[PDB]
RNA sequence: GGCGCGCCGGGCCCGGGUCUUCCCGGAGUCGGGUUGCUUGGGAAUGCAGCCCAAAGCGGGUGGUAAACUCCAUCUAAGGCU
RNA sequence: CAGUAACGGCGAGUGAACAGGGAAGAGCCCAGCGCCGAAUCCCCGCCCCGCGGCGGGGCGCGGGAAAUGUGGCGUACGGAAG
């Protein structure tokens, strides 16, 4: 709403808010971001830090396809299967452990950030993490591979 | 006009051989040359 | 032990009962027809050669075949296409010196 | 057939054979004028497989373009602007010689349309092209159904929108990874695509 | 200019949260009068009739 | 002239753009547009699906999407010749053809095979003039409840199988999964190199052994 | 005007599966060099001028130039919708 | 996808594509290779019908086009013949 604005109550002043020493005239410090190395060079360093130059290798054609592994964590890996699955098997005596197929909820790469509850589990991903897989084998359970 | 004399002595006499010709046109000579039933071919020179 | 279908190795990919089928009719153009072949050297008995072809045969009869790889590569293209001429090349001047032999 | 024995020959160009017939073709058709209507096709099985069925209403064009690259028609010296466009002298056109051919020859016939072009000879200072043009108000043409769609409108002047296969070649465009700047209709439907906003009505 | 921001859209979910206040607030007798309906006399005011 | 923090932007107006805005106002105009062709060509074409023909299984290409099972393009001339469609009939009787389609597997052809298997079972085909039917039609109490099936025909869904809890056998829980990952990892990186270093090891014996 | 029905005349006397024998392709174009323009296209994405200018288990693509070598995928230089 | 890969006194600025979801959905035809007695096409005259999109049928020892190639089958998904 221009109603609730600010130049609704800048109307009798006169110079509408931009000053009478220093008028608002119309492009002084140049266009956009102009002046990175010459007279805006510390604002882009006290702000800015790494904005000029080149540094890495250059990639023709890149395919985030190719480059696409989303991960998963061992704290939301119960998370991706319901929950009558976790009380039967942990009422279920007989060690019989659920298969926790991660690749089907969308996760391609297991990676281990917290605590798993002791509970055995087959966790079936197409990568896995050192952390991850040391966590699900002291539980006690295993680690299968599907591409 | 001849082959209309002959298709229309062909066709009162259903409703009653070939004999051999010359193969004219280079494509028709040509292709008989490659599979060999020509015996001769006289070629024009201009 | 256990292989299971890794994602990433030498062998890697989701297994898979590949069948055989026969090659799609696309795929055989330029495949050299015993009658286009007939045609090609009837057409090269008319009409002879080129002069950078004359000129690279006489460069094979004296036997610098690295000048005349360059020279065909220079006046032709492709270093695989020069490969191919200086070949073809070699093979009608064996068969010039087979005729000139008996 | 034939055919197959003469686009051979026609392949084979430094053969002298061939050599001696495209020179000879050459300086007839240099003494020859400017734009005149051949009788039948000098090449007919690359006349055929562009198109020409040797019936009547398909008529052949000789024509002679003049060949070089392009100087940029500007007084003497003097493109009045900034130092990337001052240069005049190696500028190359961006149409085919034979797409000017096949032009000026579906120009200087308005009443027929071209069907496609080829080659027949060069020196250092011409080209020549043998251009196919149809009758379209020819009724050997218009009721054959398979060619009844030159009689259409749409497909009025071929040579100027740039439908044929010379002008085909100018405009940058097929299948591929590497023709991106053309997807859409053409260069500039792409152009045209890219910069525009789609300013939706919730944004 | 016409390519103004006129359309404005909202979340379905507050979308529905108004919609429910609206027929919550058409069930309390005071809230009814205040906007003006005149039901001094009606007999209940949730009023439903026959599907008739 | 940028003030103190904030993120330095490049915003692409530096043409003229005003002159060139696709403005969406007529959106709703352009919907009852598209439906209303959509309504006049499903009653047009009166027993058969509004969806068109019918569009095989097939899985998405790339590594971001092989899990998913999409509807393709038309059905390859390998599973049709396997099915005992014609290649001009099936298009004719609605199902969508591409010759392009390769297929390099077996189960997925199979899965195709039995999809046309159980869309031919499925279509109930009317005869060509209703006085006289032939041998390839349906019977007439089928054709009575013919009608349009609405959305997709046979919708294409990525079901999953569901293993149930095993208990776990000790080659398992002895399986060395990172290790196997990175050993295999450094197996494909090196396969070339080992075998041009057995080479000269190979030519280097035979030089020491003749 | 269209969807419907019937009559007269005309045109076509057509298909599928298996085996055997044959046959199959578009050139001053592709490609290379150089120059100029253009592209995000970077040891040259496209376009054109000049010169060189092919081959047929070939040719093109396979986003770093090049050689050797497996593969993958299409079939350009003709056309309609 | 993405203001991303990428270009750019790598400065200002420029800047696609694939894959996915949708709208819509439809495929085909020559030249060549061939085989069929050019089996093909245009135009004039006469008769019958219809004629404000000049078409259908017959008759012509009527004229042309076309073998320097028209029509039928046939086109990369193979195809033809027996
Ligand atoms: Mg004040
Ligand atoms: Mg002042
Ligand atoms: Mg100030
Ligand atoms: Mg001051
Ligand atoms: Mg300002
Ligand atoms: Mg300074
Ligand atoms: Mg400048
Ligand atoms: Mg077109
Ligand atoms: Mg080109
Ligand atoms: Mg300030
Ligand atoms: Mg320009
Ligand atoms: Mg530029
Ligand atoms: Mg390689
Ligand atoms: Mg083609
Ligand atoms: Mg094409
Ligand atoms: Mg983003
Ligand atoms: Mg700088
Ligand atoms: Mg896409
Ligand atoms: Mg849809
Ligand atoms: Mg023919």
């Amino acid at each position: 709403p221009s109603r609730l604005r600010k130049t609704r109550k800048l109307r009798g002043h006169v110079s509408h808010g931009h000053g009478r020493i220093g008028k608002h005239r119309k492009h002084p410090g140049g266009r956009g971001n102009a002046g990175g190395m010459h007279h805006h060079r510390i604002n882009f360093d006290k702000y800015h830090p790494g904005y000029f130059g080149k540094v890495g290798m250059r990639h023709y054609h890149l395919k985030r396809n190719q480059s696409f592994c989303p991960t998963v964590n061992l704290d939301k890996l119960w998370t991706l299967v319901s929950e009558q699955t976790r009380v039967n098997a942990a009422k279920n005596k007989t060690g019989a452990a659920p298969i926790i197929d991660v690749v089907r909820s969308g996760y391609y790469k297991v990676l281990g950030k917290g605590k798993l509850p002791k509970q055995p589990v087959i966790v079936k991903a197409k990568f896995f993490s050192r952390r991850a897989e040391e966590k699900i084998k002291g539980v006690g359970g295993a680690c299968v591979l599907v591409a | 006009q001849e082959k209309k004399q002959r298709l229309l002595a062909r066709a009162e006499k259903k409703a009653a051989k070939r004999p051999p010709v010359l193969r004219a046109g280079v494509n028709t000579v040509t292709t008989l040359v490659e599979n060999k039933k020509a015996q001769l071919v006289v070629i024009a020179h201009d | 032990a256990l292989r299971y279908p890794m994602a990433v190795g030498l062998n890697k990919g989701h297994k898979v009962t590949k069948n055989v089928s026969k090659p799609r009719h696309s795929r055989r153009r330029g495949r050299l027809t015993k009658h286009t072949k007939f045609v090609r050297d009837m057409i090269r008995e008319v009409c002879g050669f080129a002069p950078y072809e004359r000129r690279a045969m006489e460069l094979l009869k004296v036997s610098k075949d690295k000048r005349a790889l360059k020279f065909i590569k220079k006046r032709v293209g492709t270093h695989i296409r020069a490969k191919r001429k200086r070949e073809e090349l070699s093979s009608v001047l064996a068969a010039m010196r087979k005729a000139a032999a008996k | 057939g034939a055919y197959k024995y003469i686009q051979e020959l026609w392949r084979k160009k430094q053969s002298d054979v061939m050599r001696f017939l495209l020179r000879v073709r050459c300086w007839q058709y240099r003494q020859l004028s400017a734009l005149h209507r051949a009788p039948r096709p000098t090449r007919p099985d690359k006349a055929r497989r562009l198109g020409y069925k040797a019936k009547q209403g398909y008529v052949i064009y000789r024509i002679r373009v003049r060949r070089g690259g392009r100087k940029r028609p500007v007084p003497k010296g003097a493109t009045y602007g900034k130092p990337v466009h001052h240069g005049v002298n190696q500028l190359k056109f961006a149409r085919s010689l034979q797409s000017v051919a096949e032009e000026r020859a579906g120009r200087h016939c308005g009443a027929l349309r071209v069907l496609n072009s080829y080659w027949v000879g060069e020196d250092s200072t011409y080209k020549f092209f043998e251009v196919i043009l149809i009758d379209p108000f020819h009724k050997a043409i218009r009721r054959n159904p398979d060619t009844q769609w030159i009689t259409k409108p749409v497909h009025k002047h071929r040579e100027m929108r740039g439908l044929t296969s010379a002008g085909r070649k100018s405009r940058g465009l097929g299948k591929g990874h590497k023709f991106h700047h053309t997807i859409g209709g053409s260069r500039r439907a792409a152009w045209r695509r890219r910069n525009t906003l789609q300013l939706h009505r919730y944004r | 200019k016409t390519w103004r921001r006129w359309h404005r859209r909202v979340n379905t979910t507050q979308k529905r949260y108004a919609i429910c206040s609206a027929l919550a607030a058409s069930a309390l007798p005071a809230l009814v009068m205040s906007k003006g309906h005149r039901i001094e006399e009606v007999p209940e005011l949730p009023l439903v009739v026959e599907d008739k | 002239a940028p003030s103190r923090n904030g993120m330095i932007l490049k915003p692409h107006f530096h043409k003229d753009w005003q002159r060139r805005v696709a403005t969406w106002f007529n959106q709703p105009a352009r919907k009852i547009r598209r439906r209303k062709a959509r309504q006049a060509r499903a009653r047009r074409i009166a027993p058969r699906p509004a969806a068109g023909p019918i569009r095989p299984i097939v899985r998405c290409p790339t590594v971001r999407y092989h899990t998913k099972v999409r509807a393709g393009r038309g059905f390859s001339l390998e599973e049709l010749r396997v099915a005992g469609i014609h290649k001009k009939v099936a298009r004719t009787i609605g199902i969508s053809v591409d010759p392009r389609r390769r297929n390099k597997s077996t189960e997925s052809l199979q899965a195709n095979v039995q999809r046309l298997k159980e869309y031919r079972s499925k279509l109930v085909l009317f005869p060509r003039k209703p006085s006289a039917p032939k041998k390839g039609d349906s019977s007439a109490e089928e054709l009575k409840l013919a009608t349009q099936l609405t959305g997709p025909v046979m919708p294409i869904r990525n079901v999953f199988k569901k293993e149930k809890a095993r208990v776990i056998t000790e080659e398992e829980k002895n399986f060395k999964a990172f290790a196997s990952l990175r050993m295999a990892r450094a197996n494909a990186r090196l396969f070339g190199i080992r075998a041009k270093r057995a080479k000269e090891a190979a030519e280097q014996d035979v030089e020491k052994k003749k």
